[PDB]
RNA sequence: CUGUGAAU
């Protein structure tokens, strides 16, 4: 801090300005926390000149202070103050702030602090200014950095939050190459940038106010990401990130086509061996839960009989999942489906049948089972909780 | 990853 | 006998 300030004072605004020691007040913790303040009076027609060319108009001193931990509080403000100043000066700022945020997208993405600065302006710009900062993202490899990044993956989950997606078309078809998707989905941010696509491109309750023609836009763009996710469904359950991703797909109502898809593509034929995984097993329970009937009906035979039994021991599938530490929670998950269908909390009708004697069939083999097996389970909370959820039934 | 090992079964054949 | 996901 400059000593003709000094520690603090009764200081103007003014004064800082005036004085050319901005810079060094805006990286101070107790200066940026003074200008915080004294930008959020009323400032004069000059004063907001001043912020508007000290603070986001030299480019070298708007990155410095974007990437600074304390500075880049108040480059949000003077971009506020400039989209709040509707002068002769508006079209010039914005357009300025525009190019300098541009030339340096990526850099500015990957700081912790500068990729503030990217949010903060995506959503508060004037739509059609905002949309020219998507234009700089990179399409290299850059781009999967930006995903997998801890700070760039909130950059792209905000442009996608804010911004139309014909602007950024290009970021589902990058995602959905396959080479990038498994890089991408892999990941603890990375998953989380695929997920918020998924959402925004899903047609739930918020995207009925899209045009029509930004509704085939979305239905298009979903299904190119979609036939990516389903080429691929086995290793993605699997994974200890993208597993929430194929759980989202099977459990979103508005998703309801790509449950047979997923369901038949990688869960079929392999029950008894994801349910036996950490994170796979709750794919499994999620496919149980919202299941067609008809694909419903095939999973529960596939349990019930879709396996040969052990040839020394007799151990057959549905053994197998009862007493393992993950399959335990996917046969409570058939039983709990179960009781509420004969119970009246699910309903039962789909194409024309009635399901309700096949939920009776598949709780009568589970409530045969848990009777023989009462005293082994008895020994595990999840063999009390088969047992009690049984009794509560009658 | 300290869990048992997997409890594999011959599958059925499909049709 | 309980079992997994974001940066000032």
């Amino acid at each position: 801090l400059p000593t003709w300030s000094l520690m603090r004072s009764r200081l103007s605004l003014s004064e800082v300005l005036d004085s050319g020691d901005l810079m060094k007040f805006a990286v101070d913790k107790t200066g940026c926390q003074f200008l915080e303040k004294a930008v959020k009076g009323s400032l004069t027609s000059y004063q907001k000149f001043q912020l508007f060319e000290q603070v986001i108009g030299r480019k070298d001193d708007f990155l410095k202070l974007s990437t600074n931990i304390f500075g880049n509080y108040l480059v949000q403000s003077v971009i506020g103050i400039s989209l709040a100043t509707n002068d002769d000066g508006y079209t010039k700022r914005q357009e300025k702030l525009k190019n300098f945020i541009s030339s340096q997208m990526t850099d500015m993405c990957l700081d912790k602090f500068a990729c503030r600065v990217i949010q903060s302006s995506l959503q508060n710009m004037d739509l059609s200014l905002a949309c020219k900062l998507v234009q700089a993202l990179p399409r290299d490899a850059r781009l999967i950095a930006i995903c997998v990044d801890q700070n760039a993956n909130h950059v792209i989950q905000k442009v996608v939050a804010v911004i139309p997606l014909k602007n950024w078309e290009f970021i589902v078809d990058f995602v959905a190459t396959p080479e990038h998707l498994r890089q991408i989905c892999s990941d603890k941010y990375g998953c989380r940038v695929v997920q918020t696509i998924i959402e925004k491109l899903t047609a739930d309750s918020m995207n009925v106010d899209l045009t029509s023609a930004a509704q085939n836009l979305r239905e298009r763009a979903l299904q190119r990401l979609m036939t990516s996710v389903t080429n691929r469904c086995q290793e993605l359950a699997t994974n200890e990130y993208a597993n929430y991703i194929i759980q989202h797909i099977v459990s979103n109502d508005d998703l309801a086509v790509y449950r047979e898809c997923i369901i038949e593509k990688c869960l079929m034929r392999n029950l008894l061996s994801l349910s036996q995984e950490k994170f796979a097993s709750h794919v499994v329970e999620k496919a149980f839960l919202h299941a067609p009937l008809e694909l419903l009906a095939e999973m529960m035979d596939e349990i019930f009989d879709g396996y040969i039994p052990h040839p020394d021991t007799g151990k057959d599938a549905l053994d197998i999942m009862m007493f393992h530490q993950f399959g335990n929670y996917v046969v409570q998950c058939m039983l709990t489906i179960c009781c509420d269908a004969v119970s009246g909390r699910r309903q039962t009708k789909e194409g024309g049948y009635d399901h309700a004697i096949s939920f009776q069939d598949w709780l009568k083999k589970l409530h045969s089972r848990v009777t023989k097996e009462r005293h082994r389970l008895s020994r595990f909370s999840s063999g009390k909780k088969m047992i009690e959820t049984l009794a509560n039934l009658r | 990853q300290h869990e048992a090992p997997k409890q594999l079964l011959q599958l059925r054949s499909e049709i």
